[PDB]
């Protein structure tokens, strides 16, 4: 049964040809009388041997590449991903009904890639590259691989360009940086997609007053959610004045698996582009989660063994070589970043998850959002003990980095003693006026949605809470106080502060000289 | 001579092989990709085919592509020509200057040093962090894990080790990054071109690390062998040059998540949680070959991230045994805002023992463990009681406790970049007498909050003083201070006039440097003779 | 036998059609093997080595022979790896003979009731969870809680009881080491011979970097050569140490020979594997020579959790059971003995009986103790019948602490436990300990642990001088 006689069977030992030649003579008599029921051979094309459930199993394609764009003869693409020794497990980029056995089936050429450049600002796209908005095709554009390798040591610099996000829960406390990969974790309608959202919107308030090199492009990466849910947030953009610096990619639930799961990557792709051409991207993958179990479905039927909850074993590079994508480049390559707010939804608040565990040890930062807080009217609902970022210092506003420091530390006294609200003894009154500015603290962090605000506007805001000029009023009212507080405050210490960084000591003095001459409401 | 590709599944290539297939570890080389692409072999699929890992991505591969075996395992450089690089898995330099001379390469598999060539002498290695110098102290020539999750502080951790110790060690450094953020291997690359362990250009030889990073973008293969070339180097470092090495390897854990993300596609069926059936062996097989030999020596320090803070995941939990020290990093300590965020009780280290670091350092040591687990046995009362009836025994075991956990923290020269606080080298016997007199009771005079946070006993009792000045302030408030413009301020109005306007462009730079190439709006196919033709209109 | 295909230390390999299962085979490269599972087209072959020297087409020779191990007294102050090869650097083993690893247990009438203690030199195990030779006691609990140092301490009191004692009621240890790191069990036998106990231990070493079927026949290696001394009339201790480490092997060697897993992925015959080894641990009976082997496996718990798979299986196979905590070591009992969940099914019939009548209201204040424990923290002091037991039970955890590598004789302990269960204890105030723990054993006259430990017994006659030396303690510190 060895390879041995098996290979001397390829010298003849016939000894006899009694048939050989009778045969030889009578078998073509006999082929071509059923050559209308051959299909004819291939070699470099491809034949589909079986098609089910997103997956065509492809007989030929001898010279198709890993992860090849191919494109079957009903014209719906497709992409060669595991390349077995007798076919080729190709992934049906949209529906496989109109795919049958003996299709045959195209290489292209192309591994798989979308079209980048300006042209996709404003578009709404699906996650292959195609325009979905029904404006016509992609003008002003070219096309780029979606596997492009993350750029590696000495291409990167350090983090210090801020990039604001207008939520002043999250620039006060989990300050963001430019080429900072950034995770929004939280439970299901915890007010993930809202952070995003809110940080489009405040890039689109800073894009039309900083000298065009500091411009953030956004782009949305729209994984699994349904189309209406798409539809208002292109009304949102457009109606804000967002869409015009931002590229929305949408893979929505009725799209193909191989389409959502490539779609974080078609966005990286086009908001790659804005990051080695010496501009700012943001780039946001709402729903990686979902992203993640497309990928599950999309192996599971290629029959590759799974693992913890049915995932794939390489689950995780799936994600890291896409968020590693998200960087600060050198000089030398145009100084140019990406920052990436992957989105993750958790079951119950249990972050122990695979993909959340995973997502957690890929990004720097991370953004709790539990669904406890929300309902006790802290919106955005962010886990304060459990929110982390990796820069800190050096990626925030210098104003803001004076002030925060003083709620970083009050808010975690705040904590330590809450823990003690069944008694109510008020430990020398010190243990009541540490709640008693932590409450005030909590609901100084408090706002509204889709109503981003400038940083000045915000580290004047907390100057009024970690300083005193709040301490006279309820804890119900600081959300109006707060409103009193920029409202009232003549608008040129918002210019000086901006135009600053920090404070100097001519404008903490005027500062605390406004925050007197102000009538707060509060009694 | 050579084979051909039969199968590309993910990272995973067979490759098939008409006569003399190579050995298992074996290395292979596939030409007329684009990149080097580097196999090393598995494991033998039995019809003269083998079973690949890559070493890059297998995005392009051709059933056909032509397989050259390479007759040895995966060679890197090793020696002083390494000095001050940055490596590949497979030994390329990719910080970009020139290539790297050193002189005999290295295969990067090797068995484990044997039973009669291990040393058994036991010196502390004084780091300067107070609670890892006190409580969990390491041995020079030893083997060093710092555990703990996602966001604790291992990564600054390692930088302060490195900051504290490779400095003033003499001999030579080895840093492997093992499947981290290739940022933060930026940052330790720059941080150490300004701070002069890595030289540049004409003075390359006077460097005293080698880096070999193998971070997250790589695929499984290429940071499951990165863990072997910073071990080979150290090796080098160690056999040859018979130098005391220092092997930092950041996330040991990436080595274990690298094989378990190939091992189904290898064949294997899954172990216990959903590694590799492989676990123990492959981590035995990588953790002793990093030993203290008779001919040199290697002190690791390990990072071991835990999984979701699980300290009884099987990846953590087979990395237990291998290692002499131990030191666990908490979340909940960090809620605290106490950094380092070391467990005090469930860090471990074989030094701890009356008979080598001696009876005083043992026995304090002991003590501060004792009066922790106290206070964490009544930290269930305290808050159902109060803590007012524990009748001066208990509630004074608190109070030293709390002034004890202040005490462990300290403030890290990498630190001062996100804290502000300068950083702070504590020595063991200035911790040893700091941790006494607070054990004994030599100072309950002293605030409790004067403890966090600083340095030597010497600095608490001048916190004291601070805070004791700085509470003897916030006492009258008439007036004269900046508020009032007549001091030396303008108006509001004039610091506006201060303001140098800046452009805007409003036209984004959008349409002057791309290079906007048309698309075809019908799609391009391949025929069979390979020519490019348009797709054919018939389904 | 021809090499189908290799990979993960598993060779598939043609032909060897007349092999036994659980033969030893070799390799062209001069690697050892074993045929495992043996099936119709192939035998599964488990590589005791590094797999990257065997290619496809490798010739497989058959030894013809089931594993075995020298085993004999040429094996004591040697240090063997997994397969009995030595690997301290000493030349081969001298005055030896090869005895098979895997011997089936012996039967209902080879036994004998296991009634003689074996002192392990820890006075809370030797009063509280006695031991009997012929008895398997799972030392079980977390990682870095002590189980490594009862088991030296073990190996070092039967070192010390072993120059006192004749040549027949002479204990011989052997120290498996599975999966441990090779530089820890170079300190082990630094160790032993500093102390002087590698005269009579054994140490099976298979090291974490070594295979897993040599990690998986290390125990029954172990236990080969502790069977040796057990088989002649002679008295074995047999210590796994981490079993936990070698079911992990024998699970890796069952899921690369596609073994259908279950539980945790362990094969079905986990069980047996652990029951086959831990049922050679014996008292034989006065036909076939006396000879007992006395063994002590380590299970790894993770967190307390003894409801895992392996630990639920030696907690099912053993007899008794020394538990330790991680939350009792940082609070100063060390050795971290949980007295509650410890369990000894010989119990008190294989103990000192000088212990026995001492450790008896001992077990009892201690369970006392342990009823009224959450009071010990309040501060408004209670009807003082609680106070009483909360004052002795918390001086009796302090009588069982222990140092390291120092174990007691155990009349040293029998008097050290009739000094504080009988009231003789600083009832001073407890500012006076290290003046006062060892000031019995340091101060009372040596007669009488000469009359202790040749009756065995607390006599009538001595009781008396017990209680009078216990009187006139001095205590010269205060
Ligand atoms: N800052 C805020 N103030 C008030 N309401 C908010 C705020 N942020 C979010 N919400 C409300 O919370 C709800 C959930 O918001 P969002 O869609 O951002 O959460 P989500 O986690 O993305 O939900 P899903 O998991 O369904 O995608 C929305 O209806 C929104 O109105
Ligand atoms: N009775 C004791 N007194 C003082 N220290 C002890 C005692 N027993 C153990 N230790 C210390 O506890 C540490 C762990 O001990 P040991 O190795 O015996 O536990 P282990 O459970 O075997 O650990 P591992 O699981 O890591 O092998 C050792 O460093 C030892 O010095
Ligand atoms: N010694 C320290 N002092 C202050 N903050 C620290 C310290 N160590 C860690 N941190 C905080 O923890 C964050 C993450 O720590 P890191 O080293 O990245 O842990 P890991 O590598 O385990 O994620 C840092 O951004 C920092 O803010
Ligand atoms: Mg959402
Ligand atoms: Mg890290
Ligand atoms: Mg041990």
């Amino acid at each position: 049964a060895d390879a041995k006689a098996l290979d001397e069977l390829r010298k003849p030992k016939f000894s006899s040809k009694y048939l050989i030649q009778h045969v030889s003579q009578k078998l073509i008599p006999a082929v071509k009388e059923w050559e209308k029921s051959y299909q004819p051979p291939v070699i470099h094309l491809g034949r589909v041997l079986s098609v089910g459930d997103g997956i065509a199993r492809v007989y030929g394609l001898k010279s198709v590449q890993a992860g090849e764009l191919v494109c079957f003869d009903s014209g719906v693409k497709g992409m060669a991903l595991n390349l077995q020794a007798d076919h080729v497990g190709v992934v049906v980029f949209g529906n496989d009904s109109v795919i049958h056995q003996g299709d045959l089936v195209y290489r292209t050429g192309q591994i798989v890639n979308v079209p980048i450049g300006p042209g996709t600002l404003g578009r709404v796209t699906d996650g292959l590259g195609q325009p979905i908005d029904g404006k016509g095709p992609l003008t002003n554009v070219r096309s780029s691989l979606v596997e492009v390798k993350a750029p590696g040591i000495i291409a990167r610099q350090s983090v210090r360009e801020p990039l604001f996000t207008g939520v002043k829960a999250v620039d006060a406390l989990v300050p963001i940086g430019r080429g900072q990969r950034e995770l929004i974790i939280g439970d299901r309608q915890t007010g993930k997609t809202a952070v995003a959202i809110d940080a489009i919107i405040h890039q689109k308030n800073c894009n039309e007053q900083v000298p065009k090199a500091q411009r953030v492009y956004c782009v949305y990466v729209a994984v699994g959610q349904k189309r209406s849910t798409v539809a208002q947030l292109v009304k949102l953009f457009t109606q804000t004045g967002a869409m015009r610096y931002t590229i929305m990619v949408s893979a929505t639930a009725s799209d193909a698996a191989p389409l959502q799961f490539l779609a974080p990557y078609s966005g990286c792709a086009m908001a790659e582009y804005f990051r080695d051409t010496g501009k700012h991207g943001l780039i946001i993958y709402d729903d990686l989660s979902k992203q993640s179990v497309a990928y599950r479905q999309m192996s599971l039927l290629l029959r590759r063994p799974p693992g913890r909850e049915a995932f794939p074993g390489d689950v995780f590079y799936l994600h890291s070589r896409l968020l590693e994508r998200a960087a600060k480049l050198s000089k030398e390559l145009g100084g140019g970043s990406l920052t990436a707010f992957p989105v993750i939804e958790t079951q119950a608040g249990d972050v122990s998850a695979y993909i959340a565990t995973n997502v957690i040890s890929i990004t720097d930062g991370q953004i709790f959002l539990e669904t406890e807080l929300f309902y006790k009217g802290i919106r955005p609902a962010l886990n304060v003990g459990l929110s982390v970022s990796r820069v800190g210092s050096a990626a925030q506003f210098p104003g803001m980095k004076q002030v925060a420091g003083t709620l970083k530390l009050e808010l975690a006294q705040y904590r330590e003693v809450a823990a003690f609200a069944q008694f109510g003894s008020d430990l020398d009154a010190a243990t009541q006026y540490v709640l008693e500015r932590g409450a005030r603290l909590t609901e100084m962090l408090k706002q509204k949605q889709f109503a981003p605000i400038p940083i000045e506007r915000q580290t004047v805001a907390v100057y009024a809470a970690t300083k005193g000029f709040l301490d006279k009023v309820r804890v119900q009212d600081i959300v109006a106080a707060e409103e009193a507080v920029i409202s009232q405050v003549n608008p040129a210490v918002f210019k000086i502060l901006k135009a600053n960084g920090k404070i100097t000591p001519a404008l903490d003095a005027h500062l605390k000289a406004e925050l007197r001459k102000v009538k707060l409401p509060g009694a | 001579d050579a084979g051909y590709v039969s199968q590309v599944i993910g990272p995973v290539v067979d490759v098939r092989f008409d006569g003399e297939l190579p050995s298992i570890l074996s290395s292979l080389e596939v030409e007329g990709h684009s990149v080097r692409l580097v196999l090393e072999v598995a494991q033998h699929m039995g019809d003269n085919t083998v079973r690949c890992i890559a070493m890059d991505s297998t995005d392009g591969l051709v059933r056909g592509q032509k397989v050259v075996d390479t007759g040895s395992p995966i060679k890197v450089p090793v020696g002083r020509g390494t000095l001050g690089r940055i490596m590949n898995v497979i030994g390329e330099p990719v910080d970009e200057q020139g290539p790297i001379d050193a002189a005999d390469i290295w295969s990067i598999h090797r068995e484990a040093p044997e039973f009669t060539e291990q040393s058994t002498e036991q010196e502390i290695l004084v780091t300067g962090i107070k609670v890892v110098d006190l409580l969990a102290p390491y041995q020079r020539g030893g083997k060093i894990g710092l555990f703990g999750g996602a966001g604790v502080g291992k990564t600054v951790l390692i930088m302060e080790l490195i900051n504290n110790v490779a400095k003033a060690h003499g001999g030579f450094s080895v840093f492997a990054g093992v499947g981290e953020r290739t940022r933060e291997g930026n940052d330790l690359y720059r941080e150490m071109i300004e701070s002069g362990v890595i030289k540049l250009g004409a003075e390359r030889g006077n460097s005293k690390c080698t880096l070999v990073y193998g971070q997250m973008n790589e695929p499984p293969g290429a940071r499951a062998r990165v863990a072997l070339t910073g071990l080979t180097v150290a090796e080098y470092f160690r056999d040859i040059e018979g130098q005391d090495v220092l092997l930092f390897v950041d996330n040991i854990f990436r080595f274990t998540q690298a094989n378990s993300e190939v091992s189904a596609l290898l064949g294997r069926i899954p172990s216990a949680v959903g590694y590799q059936p492989t676990l123990a062996t492959d981590l035995g097989g990588l953790q002793e070959r990093i030993t203290t030999t008779t001919k040199g020596s290697i002190t690791s320090v390990q990072a071991v991230y835990v999984p979701a803070d699980d300290l009884t995941d099987p990846a953590p939990a087979t990395t237990f045994a291998h290692l002499d020290a131990t030191t666990v990093l908490s979340r909940s300590i960090a809620e605290l805002g106490i950094y380092p965020a070391v467990d005090p009780l469930d860090s471990t280290s074989r030094m701890l023992n009356p008979n080598v670091i001696g009876a005083e350092h043992y026995n304090v040591a002991r003590g501060v463990q004792k009066v922790l687990q106290d206070y964490k046995n009544l930290q269930d009362i305290i808050a159902i009681l109060g803590m007012d009836e524990l009748s001066e025994e208990d509630k004074l075991t608190v109070a030293r406790a709390r002034k004890i956990q202040r005490f462990l923290s300290q403030p890290f020269q990498v630190a001062e970049v996100f804290t502000g606080t300068p950083g702070k080298y504590v020595d063991l016997a200035d911790t040893i007498s700091g941790f006494q007199g607070v054990l004994t009771g030599k100072y309950d005079d002293l605030p409790e909050m004067a403890f966090y946070m600083v340095g030597d006993i010497k600095e608490v009792k001048e916190k004291a003083d601070k805070m004791a000045k700085d509470i003897a302030s916030r006492k009258e408030a008439d007036n004269k201070k900046v508020s009032e413009e007549l001091k030396d301020i303008p108006s509001l109005d004039k610091l506006v006039s201060e303001i140098k306007e800046v452009v805007i462009e409003e036209d984004d730079g959008l349409e002057e440097d791309f290079k906007a190439e048309a698309l075809s709006s019908e799609t391009v196919v391949l025929n069979e003779e390979g020519k490019s033709v348009p797709l054919p209109k018939k389904n």
